[PDB]
């Protein structure tokens, strides 16, 4: 029988192959698979003895040529800087994971006891026979508790773990092969972009300088010295994915910065004493509206209930907490403050000593307030909170059509160009989570409603109903126009400030609209039909090429419910499928901003928009001009 | 063809209320990016209008207002505030099409959670109501049965 | 956690999914579904807990509702008639046939133990999450062995079992409702065609009488009669299409006979008695070139050394012994016969005392010797057995190329019908392993032989080179009127007659043919091509429809090679996915007959060819012809 | 594109030679209906064509013979007979494509089964030469080796 398991394949005689296929019946690593599927391993399964205990079976770092079932005694798993990471026993199969994903061997396996039995499957076998057949996730486990969980969704891939198991197994599947830079690089992506949501700098950087000195247990000296090198090539090619990811956000943080530094110095000493590194060292040297920073300071006015002020000059990254105690300093209190933000209509808002960097997050024509609570009710909003009294269509009626979208699209792209990859992360994870500012981002999500609420406010300040017909008309030219330039979010705001109920409101001056564009606007209108989640802006947005500024709100939207939706942590493992889905949303801009985009008067108008946001303000004027 | 709009400050708990009415957290991953992430057959097919993470721009609550035919107004009973914020949506939804009735119904969500409870049932019983647990789905489907009735 | 687990599916919290989820991790049965499947039945599992044992989870016959897995203790396997066939025990899970397949239930469970917990899953869920997934075969058992295997290939088929298993499976399946009809009687019909090779009449017969009497053990009154009502419909209606099968083939068989004579009083006397069988009794009461049958008597000639016979008058299907011994009590010998069958050639095979029905399976020209061995190498051929000396082209010159290949198709449509389904089993399997007759196939068979030597020994006789043109000519034009009249079979043996050595020789023949015909010719030798499994061939038939006659040596192959290449039996049971693959090529055959095909002096010469069949001679005369 | 040929008597164990060269009894279920039956990638794409089945029908093997350019002539080791009906089938594959050479090989089939063995290897070697088995998977792989090299 052992005499029938250890016969090459080709030598197996029918009966052989019948007395096998018996005995296959009595695994239970096999009991999951067809009569069809073991009847082909009874030609195939090699049987593998070995006497004496600590025999290698194979270690970490080489390829995956087989896949295993102990039949009889145990095998240790063991990990270059960790030992024994688990214990594997009679029943247990192992070494799936390397030949499906063509990766190197994450551990060695080692022989625990003298005289063990396997069944051995060689690759070439195990992806014709198996490959989409033998689907059971693989799960890695570390001092019995699971570390890793990877599934098909083609090979297996990661879909919760540790912070260190994921860092572990992304840094070890890098190829390093030039063909493959673009292939490594998207590989390593997800990480990179959310590892601030599971594995902070604080974590990261010391989890990269202990892998970088990482060293090999087992092999000869030649053996050694590749793999720690090879292992040095790959963090370095983690750690320049890491820092562009980063860009100039990197002063934001001093452990991160020190961090670089150092792992320069070491880079660059040991690219001189092992003479290796020739053309990532360099690369590395490199890295060691313009967008605001967290650390960049603000003069920013806090209102009393008087309408007198404090001036204060605090980061922009500043939190509540920090607000409260520069205004303390100024006015030299110790009564009890609270921040209130108040918006033009007087609603108000009490601000958590937590919430950061707030200044960007107000309404358009928004205010702070510093007060004791029980001045809460009492406040009311400044004069300058309400927004223009008289029109500005002398100025800007005798801009072109053209000229105004093509200005605007240009100030949406610096604004656009402006906000870091990284912000949509902290606006959707929560700023207090990360104490990061996202002002690039607030600013550019303001920016919809200035447009929106421009639209209105030049409506209801145009007291003659013919020059309002001319408004509407030109309005709507803009919206075109805006549109192709592809700015999609300038076109709906438009478009959005034409449905508010202020403008819609004015049969007279719509009914009088000639009906080439009222047809215009209808189609406008219909794009943004909610309709099988939103499918006409989609479908629109999903035919455009690269250089787009798509639906701001959309967007914000997706990735709210991306959060919302998913969980996280999943049995104290990070749900790495969740990380994905919202890496790929932050991709979809990346892609958006691929391709560049390509009268100083007009400028200047569409840069300086001053602008009714109270909604009664503007319904009360609607009212008066079409009662 | 439905259309139910989920309206009511941040952090109420509205997204939490659309998803596990449409799928369920956990059981299975949400994606809202799909033509069918806010569809669900129930014999009539519902679609969820949710204005979770666009409170800011009110443009999209009143494009969601104007396609609405049934409203969820929702609070936090461990938040004054919240309650509060209730009577201008009502409002806004009479304005945005035109009208004199709208089905709706108003919900005291995060109803678990009594140790951090600050509103009463009674006072949202004094202003359809419904106290309501996204995470404890308590009467999660109920909420938009009672739409569909209205 | 229990409480949890009790809770409906849609009152579950999104803490209790996590517990649970955590929970099922640990659960061995469910070890092989991905971590995407096991969130979804964290919704969906329900625990069932009961106190006592003898508590029935489900009954034998009833609808499958539940798929469970044991948690806790332990359960009996009910079948009525045998009582506990198996007990399932923690860990195990049962239930998945009768759910995925429609079917009913094929046993009761019953609780063995006192306090037994299990995880149940229902079938609307089942059928959304697990029906692609859980893919385990199906292991039914009884006293510690497999008894039936059945696989996905969507319900579950057999693919092995034990004769009595497989029938009690197809007994059960049936399904009685009239708008079922064809498709009932589609899944019976493996069982009904291939039963002679696993289990034949003398088991099957008592095991039909057993299965109709059978009586629940299990229920009330009401509940006891309808369902031994029912089972006594489904018998009824399997030996309604075992029957059917058989056709006249039955009177060969008084076992067989005996059964359906006894079987059709039992049902008439309960129809009676219990107002039932209202359609089937009637159906049962109809029951209770001609086919050649194996009882029927031949007169048969056998040839001493010395050329004078005994004539013998025994049953077509008479085995070799019993000829030897005909022969001896003719001859009055005790002198040690053996039987051989001597061609034309003078080629000689002994034939063993185990073989049945050998008249039908001599050449054309062969005859049978008797001798003792000492006589095998001295026998020679009959003068009777070297075929014709003068050609018959003055008779069938006259007859039209389309009357000859009408009357040809004619004759070969009796000879075809004539061929009983079983036969093409019993030819395949071996002819002593039934004591069968293949006689109508046998002759049949012959025939494609007797019109391939037909062209070879007229084209040989014919002197006259410009005659012979004209022969060649008027084969080509038979052949392809046969082709035409969708009798493939002759058109296939005329154009192999053509292409035969002796034929193909005569250059000066051929060269003289119109290059019409030459073109024509080398088409038909095209469609001969054994390229890729006669692909040119199988293409060709698949678009003809029904009523055709196929080239019969591919046929033959092709069911030689699906018995040698696939084992009968698989861990000693019935390879019923083999049973399958044999019953589906007599199926084609019965396809190829279903619907009905639609000049006295070319009548009788068609079916009256004389032939010489010695390619010996044939080469001679046509190396005289054209040296 | 090659196309091999397999004669000699009925029970020799040509078909069985055939299917264990291109696919293995009883590791899978053999399919002889299927457009890629007996084909085999070996590098070359080798056909067999096998008699085993259809001997009592001369034109198939004629048909063959006609296409075949190797051929394995094979006897059973228990059988006298069967060694015996081998000189013919070499004519007349000298006739059939009308030649003066061939590619084949002489094979001594069911090898394994001694104590019913009445030929010897002496006999099939006085008349290529291999002793082979189908069952016992002895030289199948060699035998249609041996008539690509010719
Ligand atoms: N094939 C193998 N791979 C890795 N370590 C091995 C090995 N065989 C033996 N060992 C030893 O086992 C030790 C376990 O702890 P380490 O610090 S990883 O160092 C390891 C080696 O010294
Ligand atoms: N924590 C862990 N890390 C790596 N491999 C592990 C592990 N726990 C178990 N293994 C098994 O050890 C094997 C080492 O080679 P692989 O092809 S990466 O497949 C691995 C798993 O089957
Ligand atoms: N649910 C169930 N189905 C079938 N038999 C049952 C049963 N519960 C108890 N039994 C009894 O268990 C007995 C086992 O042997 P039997 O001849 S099948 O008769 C059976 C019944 O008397
Ligand atoms: N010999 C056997 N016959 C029938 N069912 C059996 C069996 N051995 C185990 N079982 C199990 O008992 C269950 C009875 O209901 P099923 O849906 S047919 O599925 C069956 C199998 O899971």
């Amino acid at each position: 029988m052992r005499m029938i398991l250890r016969k090459p394949p080709g030598q197996r005689t029918v009966d052989d192959l019948e007395i096998i296929y018996d005995e296959l019946l009595h695994i239970k690593a096999l009991s999951h698979l067809s009569t069809t599927v073991k009847r082909e391993l009874a030609g195939v399964l090699i049987f593998e003895s070995h006497a004496k205990g600590g025999t290698v079976l194979f270690n970490q770092g080489e390829e995956g040529t087989s896949w295993y079932i102990i039949l009889k005694g145990s095998v240790n798993v063991v990990i270059y800087g960790k030992g024994v990471v688990c214990t594997l026993h009679e029943g247990d199969d192992f070494g799936k994971l390397a030949l499906v994903n063509d990766a190197p061997r994450a551990a060695s396996i080692v022989l625990r006891e003298d005289n063990c039995h396997f069944l051995r499957v060689d690759k070439e076998d195990f992806n014709r026979i198996l490959r989409d057949v033998e689907a059971n996730t693989v799960r890695l486990k570390e001092h019995d508790q699971d570390v890793l969980v990877l599934e098909k969704v083609q090979k297996y891939t990661v879909m919760s773990g540790t912070p260190e198991k994921i860092l572990e197994h992304f840094l070890e599947t890098i190829r390093l092969e030039p063909s493959l830079n673009e292939a490594t690089d998207s590989v390593l992506n997800d990480f990179v972009m959310m590892h601030c949501v599971f594995m902070p700098n604080t974590q990261l950087c010391p989890a990269l300088v202990a892998h970088y000195h990482a060293q090999p247990s087992q092999g000869t000296e030649q053996e050694r010295m590749d793999y720690a090198l090879n292992n040095k090539r790959r963090v370095i090619r983690l750690v320049l994915q890491w820092a562009a990811m980063y860009g100039d956000l990197l002063q934001e943080d001093d452990v991160a910065m020190a961090f670089l530094e150092e792992f320069y110095v070491s880079v660059s000493d040991d690219a001189r004493m092992m003479a290796a590194f020739k053309e990532q060292l360099p690369e590395l040297e490199k890295i060691v509206r313009q967008p605001i920073r967290g650390s960049d300071e603000v003069l920013f006015k806090v209102y009393c209930i008087d309408h007198t002020y404090t001036t204060i000059r605090v980061p922009v990254a500043a939190s509540v907490k920090e607000v409260i105690s520069a205004v303390a300093d100024k006015l030299g209190s110790g009564e009890g403050l609270i921040i209130v933000k108040m918006n033009s209509g007087g609603e108000k808002v009490v601000l958590k000593s937590n919430d950061v960097s707030v200044f960007t997050t107000l309404t358009i024509n928004g205010r702070l307030f510093a007060c004791p609570r029980e001045q809460f009710d009492s406040l009311t909003p400044l004069p300058e909170q309400e927004g223009p009294t008289t029109g500005t269509v002398g100025t800007f009626e005798l801009m072109s059509s053209k000229d105004l979208a093509y200005q605007m699209t240009t100030y949406d792209w610096e604004l656009f160009n402006c906000v870091h990859e990284l912000e949509l992360i902290y606006h959707t994870f929560g700023r207090h989570n990360f104490k990061k500012t996202t002002a690039n981002l607030d600013l550019f999500l303001r920016r919809f409603n200035e447009i929106q609420f421009w639209v209105v406010t030049e409506v209801c300040l145009c007291s003659q109903l013919s020059k309002r017909v001319q408004l509407l008309k030109k309005f709507i030219k803009i919206a075109a126009h805006c549109k192709e330039y592809k700015n999609l979010n300038s076109f709906f705001a438009i478009v959005m400030g034409l449905s508010n109920v202020a403008v819609s409101r004015l049969a007279l001056t719509w009914e009088k609209l000639p009906s080439k564009f009222k047809k215009f606007y209808a189609e406008f209108e219909s794009l943004m039909d909610p309709s099988r989640n939103h499918r006409a802006y989609r479908l629109t947005a999903a035919k455009l090429e690269p250089p787009l500024i798509p639906f701001m709100p959309l967007l914000i939207k997706d990735m709210t419910f991306t959060h919302e939706g998913n969980k996280t942590f999943i049995d104290n493992l990070v749900n790495f499928e969740k990380m994905r889905m919202i890496a790929n949303t932050a991709r979809t801009v990346r892609y958006y901003r691929s391709q560049p985009f390509n009268h100083q008067d007009v400028r200047s108008y569409v840069r300086q928009l001053n602008v009714i946001d109270n909604q009664r303000t503007l319904s009360q004027m609607s009212h008066r001009l079409e009662p | 063809e439905y259309k139910l709009v989920v309206l009511g400050s941040g952090g109420v708990g509205k997204s939490a209320l659309t998803v596990q009415f449409v799928q369920g957290i956990f059981v299975e991953k949400y994606d809202p990016t799909i033509e069918d992430s806010y569809r669900k057959q129930v014999q009539c097919m519902l679609e969820i209008l949710d204005t979770a993470g666009t409170e800011q721009f009110t443009a999209m609550r009143d494009l969601y207002m104007k396609n609405g035919q049934g409203f969820a107004l929702v609070y936090s009973i461990t938040a004054q505030s919240t309650f509060n914020d209730l009577q201008d949506l009502r409002e806004q939804i009479l304005r945005v099409k035109d009208t004199d009735d709208v089905p709706m119904i108003l919900v005291g969500n995060k109803c678990d959670l009594e140790d951090e409870r600050v509103v009463g049932k009674e006072q949202g019983q004094n202003l359809a109501f419904l106290e309501s647990s996204a995470k404890s789905k308590i009467n999660v489907n109920e909420i938009f049965y009672d739409l569909v009735r209205q």
